[PDB]
């Protein structure tokens, strides 16, 4: 298997960002580096080679992206002078098998300032009485808004246990301002239960939103709470009326 | 090299089959076509490989209809499951180096025997200034259009949790903090069934 380090990284502009590609339980004399911008294709950037110079694809600046074959099991990609335009998904591969062994990728977020990082605001909306009357079913709606970067995981928890039945979630987050480069994101999900279960005041519904943010080591000067990796939830109790 | 996946998104119900098209351009005599699926984690999962000098590929529930002269290499997924909802990529591989298409987002939908399309006005949250509209119980082929107003947000149709085993339904939501926002007109940019229910 090919393992990449780190899986995620939020970096300040102008820093040197190192991404590693390691072949586990096998040796690779060649490693490929791909880049994927959101809703776009994976594009080959460069080819790392043991005992020789790295090969670069057309339009890839050798000065901005340093490729190095550190050992027979390691290839590194260094984003020198990181810029917010460098924010992308970087995935490596090594030959072997029917396909190629792919790393799990690196979600690189480059921010001008760590204060551009925002956790989600999370709200829950109760089932409509009109839906209960028409279908004898009750849908809760969870909205997670104003988060940046666009990486969140939404789950539903009923009486303290995770549920999957009746759960339906947006394919991807929605760009709040599609025309703005500094747009924040939103994501919605639904949980449908029977109206009988919803109308029990003893039942507890909670929408949980995991957000990947700043590390413990990262600097924070704002009055608002440091937007570290965290869980943001919204909840509701069943309603007899 | 060029790989073209002209369909951005496709919807198909469970237990049916779906074909995802791919067209490529290459000057090479020997090559491979690969199909991958990208999971929400952004992890790349191998599905099947088609050799330029081979007969139609088959692996598990995947098959390729290889039309070499047409440089067409459509993937067919048989007996669709909720876990098949993902973004599918067609790639052309020459000496290990891959050229990828734009990918096609496949949404696998539940079998809705009795669609009951309706737009519900939800109670306002005492913790949010957002008013929410739920468009639900529509059929798989309903297309939910994007908002044409910056202050109105409209989602695409949702993807069911792959482990769901109850209250399976298609839905989209629209929300806004505008004073004039009403559910009666929120989804007007979409082509919806004439019998969509709009409760007062």
């Amino acid at each position: 298997v090919v393992s990449q380090h780190p899986s995620r990284v939020i970096s300040k502009s102008g820093t040197s960002v190192k991404i590693e590609c390691r072949s586990l339980d096998f040796q690779a004399t060649t490693m490929f580096w791909y880049r994927q911008f959101p809703k776009q294709s994976l594009m080959l950037m460069a080819t790392s080679n043991e005992g020789s110079k790295a090969t670069y694809e057309q339009g890839v600046e050798k000065d901005k992206f340093l490729i190095n074959h550190a050992s027979l099991t390691l290839s590194t990609l260094t984003v020198t002078s990181a810029h917010p335009e460098d924010s992308s998904f970087y995935i490596c591969s090594a030959p072997g098998g029917v396909g190629a062994f792919f790393g799990q990728g690196t979600r690189l977020t480059v921010v001008e300032d760590l204060k551009n990082v925002f956790p989600p605001e999370v709200a829950v909306f109760e089932p409509s009485e009109a839906e209960i009357s028409h279908t004898q079913k009750a849908t809760l709606v969870c909205l997670a808004t104003g988060f940046y970067p666009d990486h969140v995981e939404l789950s539903w928890w009923v009486n303290g246990k995770e549920v999957h039945s009746g759960v339906c979630t947006d394919p991807q987050p929605l760009k709040e301002q599609p025309a703005l480069n500094d747009s924040r994101y939103a994501l919605s999900s639904r949980l449908r239960v029977s109206a009988t279960f919803w109308q029990n005041p003893r039942n507890h519904f909670r929408c949980q939103v995991q957000f990947y943010g700043l590390s413990e080591n990262d600097e924070w000067t704002q009055d608002r709470a440091k937007p570290v990796t965290q869980i943001v939830s919204a909840e509701a109790w069943g309603r007899a009326d | 090299q060029k790989v073209t996946q002209a369909q951005s998104s496709v919807s198909m119900p469970v237990r049916k089959a779906v074909t995802l098209n791919c067209l490529y351009e290459t000057s090479w005599w020997s090559y491979y076509i690969f199909w991958y699926k990208q999971l929400p984690s952004k992890e790349m999962i191998f599905l099947i490989r088609q050799g330029s000098d081979e007969q139609n590929a088959k692996s598990g529930r995947y098959s390729v209809n290889f039309k070499k002269a047409a440089k067409s290499v459509a993937l067919t997924i048989s007996a669709l499951q909720l876990e098949d909802s993902a973004k599918y990529f067609c790639a052309l591989g020459v000496t290990g180096k891959l050229t990828f298409g734009q990918g096609t987002i496949l949404t696998v939908h539940p079998n809705i025997q009795n669609p009951d399309p309706a737009v519900y006005q939800l109670r306002d949250s005492k913790s949010s200034d957002k008013s929410v509209c739920l468009f639900t119980d529509f059929d798989s082929q309903t297309n939910v259009s994007q908002s044409k107003d910056s202050d109105v947000y409209i989602t695409d149709k949702c993807v069911l949790d792959m482990r769901s085993m109850d209250f399976k339904s298609n839905s989209a939501v629209a929300w806004s903090n505008k004073s004039d926002f009403a559910c009666a007109n929120a989804f007007n940019n979409s082509i919806i069934p004439e019998d969509t229910f709009f409760p007062s």
